[PDB]
């Protein structure tokens, strides 16, 4: 009992010392092992799930139905379906932007996080033998930093302006570089400018809501399809907005009603 | 802590972040000053168990097992 | 007993994680 | 300069595994 | 500070302890 | 890199030559004490 006890001891200092030179060991591998890199994800193995945006809350809809003969096309007659799945049940993304709200729940390819791991990478190789992570490189600074684009919407905007246009297209290359354009350039320049001001000049034409906009408003959807998907002055139903003007009229003309007969009763 | 903010959205993010932020905080722990630490912080750390170790043990023991041509001179004598 | 006192001082905030993993692992142990 | 570490680290470690199961084989001796 | 989970992944952590 | 890698190789060279040391230090205490505990018996008488 006592022999025991001391040569499970001295046993178990010494498993301790091997213990602890293999925790080095592994140490020393430790600080020379990298995630490997991909050309997708860049290594984060994370990209945003595009089909909701990552936004996640994704609009559902109901495609097809399978109704029993004899029945009616009702609205609790779907909800039933729906508890037994015999209707064809689709993910409709938020980018599309509809008439009626549908019901927008979590997005089943990202599960509400908003972003796709990159399946690309394989758990086999998702290490790196490179000691790249110790001396910080400038190419992965370059390269984090050339995927953040210098977002120019500072000048395009303001750059609708005749004077400031001549300005920023031809005066400042021509001061900076010392160089003179061929009149070609710069009449191509010109072209290309006044084509790409068509769509600013049917926007604010249709933001007077002079009498036969809608006119204007299928010639802005008919020009560019994907910017006038997201323009907030396009009204995605005409009858909508009508109607809800004139009951807005109405509604202000009650409300003269009331704050003028709200007068007449103190004297 | 933001859990594997993917790739892409900070040109966005930044977009809000930018006009909603007060005090930005970035922090500066470079690696090499960390690995140091890691091996020689191991190496102590471990050196310490080990004694803590030995010294238990001399301890229990030192108290425990007290308790326990071959044949000329061979033919005329 | 002096460079133990330099290596200990230096290393301050990793002993008292261990001592504080001895403290837990003694009394989860009685 | 790795490879040379990681040639380096494998003959240590061969090394301190081999003593250290002579040591505890002598100390048991005795 | 850059801790490994098994089945080989690399998380990048905060500063020290 | 150089001055990262550096410490772990030394503190394992440390203990690659302690174990080596207290190894080659044992192996000659066992030497002389076996050597001694047949020399009371086998060689020329004792004391
Ligand atoms: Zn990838
Ligand atoms: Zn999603």
């Amino acid at each position: 009992i006592p022999e025991f006890i001391s040569k499970i001891s001295y046993l178990s200092v010494f498993a301790v010392a091997t213990l602890g030179t293999y925790d080095i060991a592994l140490d020393l591998g430790k600080k020379v092992i990298c995630q490997r890199d991909c050309k997708t994800c860049n290594g984060w193995q994370a990209l945003r799930c595009t089909m909701c945006k990552g936004t996640g809350s994704v609009h559902y809809q109901i495609k097809d139905y399978n109704l029993r003969s004899g029945e009616k096309p009702t609205a609790d007659c779907v909800a039933d379906a729906i508890v037994e799945n015999r209707a064809e049940l689709v993910h409709l993304p938020s980018s599309f932007n509809h008439s009626a709200p549908l019901p927008s729940k979590d997005c089943p390819t990202c599960d509400g996080t908003g972003a796709m791991s990159c399946t690309e990478c394989k758990n086999k190789l998702q290490v790196r033998i490179s000691a790249d992570d110790i001396m910080e490189p400038p190419w992965k600074a370059y390269n984090v930093l050339k995927k953040m684009d210098y977002p120019y919407e500072h000048i395009v905007h303001s750059m609708k302006d005749p004077s400031i246009a001549n300005f920023w297209l031809i005066t400042l290359p021509q001061i900076v570089g010392g160089f003179d354009y061929d009149e070609d350039v710069k009449k191509k320049i010109w072209w290309q400018y006044e084509e790409s001001m068509r769509y600013d000049q049917l926007r604010d034409l249709v933001a007077k809501r002079n009498p036969g906009w809608e006119y204007l408003q299928d010639a802005l959807v008919s020009i560019d399809p994907v910017r006038a998907r997201e323009d907030p002055v396009i009204v995605k139903n005409v009858p909508y907005y009508k109607a809800k003007k004139s009951l807005e009229a109405e509604s202000q003309k009650k409300a003269q009603k009331g704050s003028r007969q709200r007068k007449w009763w103190f004297f | 802590i933001v859990d594997r903010m993917p790739i892409d959205g900070w040109n966005d993010v930044w977009k809000k972040l930018h006009q909603q932020i007060v005090n930005v905080e970035v922090f500066n722990v470079d690696v090499v000053p960390a690995e140091v630490y890691t091996t020689v912080a191991t190496f102590v750390v471990w050196s310490m168990r080990l004694a803590l170790f030995v010294s238990l043990y001399v301890w229990i023991d030192s108290i425990t097992r007290p308790i326990y041509l071959g044949s000329l001179g061979k033919s005329r004598a | 007993w002096f460079v133990a006192l330099g290596f200990l001082v230096y290393a301050w905030r990793a002993v008292l994680f261990e001592l504080s993993n001895w403290r837990k692992a003694a009394f989860a142990i009685l | 300069l790795l490879l040379v570490a990681g040639y380096i680290v494998r003959t240590h470690l061969l090394f301190v595994s081999r003593a250290y199961s002579e040591l505890q084989t002598e100390f048991e001796k005795i | 500070l850059t801790v490994l989970i098994k089945r080989g992944i690399l998380i990048l952590i905060h500063k020290k302890a | 890199v150089f001055i990262a890698l550096l410490p772990g190789i030394l503190i394992l060279w440390f203990i690659r030559e302690s174990a080596m040391l207290l190894l080659i230090t044992s192996k000659r205490f066992l030497y002389k004490k076996y050597n001694q505990l047949f020399d009371m018996a086998y060689a020329e008488n004792f004391i």
